RNA sequence: GCUCGUAUCAGUUUUAUGAGGUAAAGCGAAUGAUUAGAGGUUCCGGGGUCGAAAUGACCUUGACCUAUUCUCAAACUUUAAAUAUGUAAGAAGUCCUUGUUACUUAAUUGAACGUGGACAUUUGAAUGAAGAGCUUUUAGUGGGCCAUUUUUGGUAAGCAG
RNA sequence: GAGAACAGAAAUCUCCAGUAGAACAAAAGGGUAAAAGCCCCCUUGAUUUUGAUUUUCAGUGUGAAUACAAACCAUGAAAGU
RNA sequence: GGUUGCGGCCAUAUCUACCAGAAAGCACCGUUUCCCGUCCGAUCAACUGUAGUUAAGCUGGUAAGAGCCUGACCGAGUAGUGUAGUGGGUGACCAUACGCGAAACUCAGGUGCUGCAAUCU
């Protein structure tokens, strides 16, 4: 008979680690979730209540309500033909902040910043990211760097 | 360089094993009590064997745990009883020591027909001042190499002490 | 040796190949680097296979075996 | 070798935290003390924490953050006999001496100290700082004792009710001090007053004088020297008291010295890394003679 | 008389004929399901920040 | 059909940030399997020669460390890809007034919501968008099969999955 | 591993080493070391009310349940649980 | 800079051996009247810090140390892998084209940093 468990094929997902077994750091607890927050959801195994289901395990949803020691968290799952919004109440071991948004509110801040300093004086900011565009035209030298000729080298059983 | 290296009695357990439980064993109990002034620890079976007629929870031992002066005079009574000869081989390699007696009365204990002959073993487990430092709760700790006991080192302060040999082998 | 292992090629199925090796016996060092330490003393002799020099470990425990490597 | 480590088990080897291979925190209560209702969102969680060796009490007022626990107030049983009470630095009175004093000290430092002025007919009997109406509430701290044993009697819980008494308001319940009894579920007055106020040192300096001039003589030296008595104990017992609750401000001292010449005169008398030259070297060289044969 | 068990064959293209659109959000999502003690708050919050805004701007 | 004009978008990429234990690799790293020595074997075991005395001697099994050594693992693993995969790239946003609260705080401390103010043709990556979005109702279908890759059982099958 | 008269390969006692190689009702996989293991003390939160949520799912039901709320309790010095 | 209390990251912090430690900051103790707990003031509890050692817990330093971290145009653009062909080959498998890209090995370096408070020739 085929078995379908709630922490089905959830071996190595909720291995704890090599080395970083026992009890966890306390950075977790101190943490601090608000609504609204953008978090990344990583279960711990050594921790079984609040526990995500496997399939959260590795999403990134938004928190939308604040308990005593959990968080709940909006994470769109995609059923079927559409997204489903999910509400899940996770625990702050399991749960943890997006280094993405942490960084985007910092590209913010710094947008603001420049945009400030463009009204100061107007010095054609740019305010939009652009892609790695192609590399404009250089001069190489050879003085001290004489191209050193390469040759493909004959085969050999080299055992 | 021996500020407070010098050794000294850290306790002496005092130890018999009955084979069986009951009225052996509670009249040994007495007179283990009897023998060193307080009350002792009785000591259960871990398994069982068929050989030794035992089985789990059988209360197969009584042992006590004394220190001090108490300790001192029951080992000085240990040695009289066994003639002051020990062993290399009885001596351990941790720095502790002990060995075995038959017919208790020998110690000096008024014999009473009830209790009739037991014989026990006594253990001196020995050390330095540190031990609070090796067992305390905060701050566990061991001591050092230097500070640890050994063989040779409590062979010499057996023989410094009452001036009691032992044999070469 | 080489006709041997043709039998035994003959003996085996699929495709098989005969190939000189240019290391020393069973070793993995080739025969002129085998050479050197040999004739220097990063490598001793045991009953089968070969002890091997460290330039890290214990000085201490390298002086008490590899004597002709320090003493050479 | 018997004594010989496997490279595998040393590699496997998980050691724990630092602290805790150290022996100085249990990290289970840390967790338990230090986790914040999420909902109160960065609300300080204040622990009085109690630490006790002989020669010194140190009590503190830490909440928690990310880079670190950070202290609020703190009072210290060697700076006590400024307050006046010289001998005993480490004892039940002490404790509840250097409590009153933290207490006293953090109420005044954030302002809770004309309000909850906690007790002054200090009688022993058992209440919690109930909150004023139309006021702040207490300052609520919760006690740590790290590995300290929790039982009855214990200058832990002396320290505890000396702050309680002093105002800090810290959930307790009165079954773990001197005078609680465990067949009759009742906490004795008269038993924790003279406890709180040096009664069990007084009766032993009483009964040794009574019975053995030996070792009243060989100990209690300061006491003799300074001409100190059951009934002067409890008097300045209680000086110090109304002292602490005078003058809480802890005044601080200038040193007397430098932090430059304390680190120079350490630096100085202290040991020195080797470089790796000098290791080259040093291999070199035991090569050259003990390998070599000069 | 045996035939298929199960595939997925088809499924995906099945679904994204007119699928996998994402959901529609809103500004002041439904405050179900969080903390009721919160809830009771935010109205009495609300009541007094609507009252106080009125008398505002009368 | 309805509400709406260059829309709250995307079977795509980029930047940033997560999750994985498969391929590979590894076993002088854990577990399990496995070849061969050599060194020291004296805490029980086997026979031979010193041959009437024990830890007075040697060869074996090896109560057992290596410089070790040859091979492996779907239900082993420190490490660990590629392809897939979750988010974010703002106006429902960013900064001063804390205005309300019966929540919370020792505390006009925080939490949530909000009033006043500042931010234009780089409103905060690329590409595209053939009009976004939304509702009702109903047909047929609910025997599938076949490539290339991954892959299971089987000797294999125009076999079965 | 060493040591202690019976006592020896296995009875009880004592040191030393011991990252878990033990145990945690069961099958296997995770997880746990001042514990989630062993022992000791108290105890009934295995209580009431009806909501929200996850898992197979049609986002129907059954089975388990993750987080709360309003009470009443247990335990602990307390944080909390 | 040393030390203590509370810690953050949890071995660059662990483990083996040895050497060093002025002054401050746990010690064997004097102790068991009281609180308390054990067969045993060994653990725990309590009162004196007084006659007294750096014992050595602790810290620091040293090992061509084990381990553990950090790198490399060392291994190696190799194993593997996405995409393509009416490519090779009986096949097993292999090469090429557009990309991504390991681990083990081999060298080299390092052997705790740091927050709050208090204190120290």
């Amino acid at each position: 008979g085929k078995s379908h468990g709630y922490r089905s094929r959830t071996r190595y997902m909720f291995q704890r680690d090599f080395r970083k077994h026992g009890a966890v750091h306390l950075s977790t607890y101190l943490k601090v979730y608000k609504v609204g927050d953008i978090v990344d959801i990583k279960a711990n195994g050594s921790i079984q209540k609040g526990m995500p289901h496997k399939f959260y395990q590795g999403k990134t949803g938004v928190v939308y309500n604040v308990t005593k020691s959990s968080v709940g968290v909006i994470i769109n799952k995609m059923v079927g033909n559409r997204y489903l919004e999910k509400r899940l109440n996770l625990r702050v071991e399991h749960i943890k902040h997006s280094k993405c948004r942490q960084e985007f509110l910092e590209r913010v801040k710094a947008n603001a910043a420049k945009r400030a300093e463009a009204k100061a004086q107007g010095v054609a900011v740019q305010l939009k990211r652009q892609p790695a565009q192609p590399r404009e035209s250089r001069i190489v030298s050879t003085e001290g760097n004489v191209p050193q000729t390469l040759a493909p080298v004959p085969y050999e059983t080299f055992i | 360089q021996n500020p407070m290296r010098d050794l000294k009695i850290e306790k002496l357990v005092l130890n018999i094993s009955v084979g069986e439980s009951g009225d052996r064993l509670t009249r040994a109990s007495k007179v283990l009590e009897q023998l060193s002034g307080q009350t002792p620890v009785q000591s259960k079976a871990r398994y069982t064997v068929r050989t030794f007629g035992i089985r789990r929870n059988e209360k197969i031992a009584v042992h006590v745990t004394v220190r001090g002066p108490k300790a001192e005079e029951i080992l000085e009574r240990g040695l009289k009883v066994k003639e002051y000869q020990l062993r290399d081989r009885n001596f351990s390699a941790t720095g502790n020591f002990g060995f075995g007696i038959d017919e208790h009365i020998d110690l000096g204990i008024k014999y009473d027909p009830s209790i009739g002959i037991f014989g026990m073993d006594f253990y001196v487990v020995m050390n330095r001042p540190g031990a609070r430092v090796t067992r305390r709760k905060r701050c566990k700790g061991t001591v050092g190499n230097s500070h640890k006991t050994t063989k040779e080192d409590t062979v010499s302060w057996f023989k410094q002490k009452y001036d009691a040999d032992v044999l070469d082998k | 040796v080489v006709e041997g292992l043709r039998r035994a090629r003959y003996k085996f199925p699929g495709q098989q190949k005969i190939i000189l090796s240019k290391k020393w016996g069973f070793t993995n060092l080739d025969r002129p680097e085998y050479l050197k330490k040999r004739e220097a003393g990063e490598v001793k002799d045991d009953g089968a296979f070969v002890k091997f020099l460290s330039k890290k470990g214990s000085l201490e425990n390298n002086i008490r075996e590899f004597p002709e490597y320090f003493a050479a | 070798q018997k004594d010989a480590k496997s490279s595998a088990y040393s590699s496997r080897f998980q050691t724990p935290f630092r602290r805790r291979r150290e022996g100085k925190t249990d990290y289970y209560q840390r967790k338990r003390l230090v986790t914040q209702h999420k909902a109160k969102y960065n609300t300080p969680k204040y622990r009085l924490v109690v630490r006790f060796t002989n020669k010194d009490i140190i009590c503190q007022i830490i909440s928690s953050t990310i880079t670190g626990d950070v202290v609020l107030a703190a009072a210290y049983s060697h700076e006590l006999p400024r307050y006046g009470i010289t001998h005993g630095l480490t004892n039940w009175a002490a404790a509840y001496a250097t409590g009153l004093l933290i207490a006293r000290r953090t109420l005044q430092k954030l302002g809770l100290d004309e309000t909850y002025k906690g007790v002054e007919e200090v009688e022993g009997e058992y209440e919690l700082t109930e909150a004023v109406e139309d006021g702040p509430r207490p300052f609520k701290v919760f006690l740590d004792i790290g590995l300290q044993r929790t039982t009855t009697g214990a200058r832990v819980f002396g320290a505890l009710k000396g702050a309680s008494d002093g105002g800090l308001y810290v959930p307790h319940s009165e079954n773990r001090f001197p005078g609680w009894d465990f067949e009759t579920e009742e906490i004795d007055p008269e038993l924790l007053r003279s406890y709180i106020f040096g009664g069990h040192v007084s009766q032993y300096m009483e009964e040794l004088a009574d019975d053995d001039e030996e070792r009243f003589s060989e100990l209690f030296k300061g006491y003799l020297a300074d001409d100190i008595d059951a009934d002067s104990l409890e008097d300045i017992y209680t000086s110090a008291h109304e002292a602490i609750r005078a003058d809480p401000a802890f005044k601080p001292t200038e040193k007397k010295f430098t932090k430059e010449q304390y680190a120079a005169e350490s630096k100085k008398y202290r040991q020195t890394k080797l470089s790796k030259e000098e290791r080259a070297a040093r291999v070199a060289a035991k090569i050259a003679a003990l390998a070599g044969q000069q | 008389a045996k035939s298929k068990n199960h595939t997925a064959h088809n499924q995906t293209r099945k679904a994204h004929r007119n699928g996998i659109k994402k959901p529609k959000t809103y500004k002041y999502p439904s405050l179900k399901g969080v903390d009721p003690k919160f809830r009771r708050n935010h109205k009495h919050a609300l009541h007094g920040t609507a009252k106080a805004l009125a008398a505002a701007k009368k």
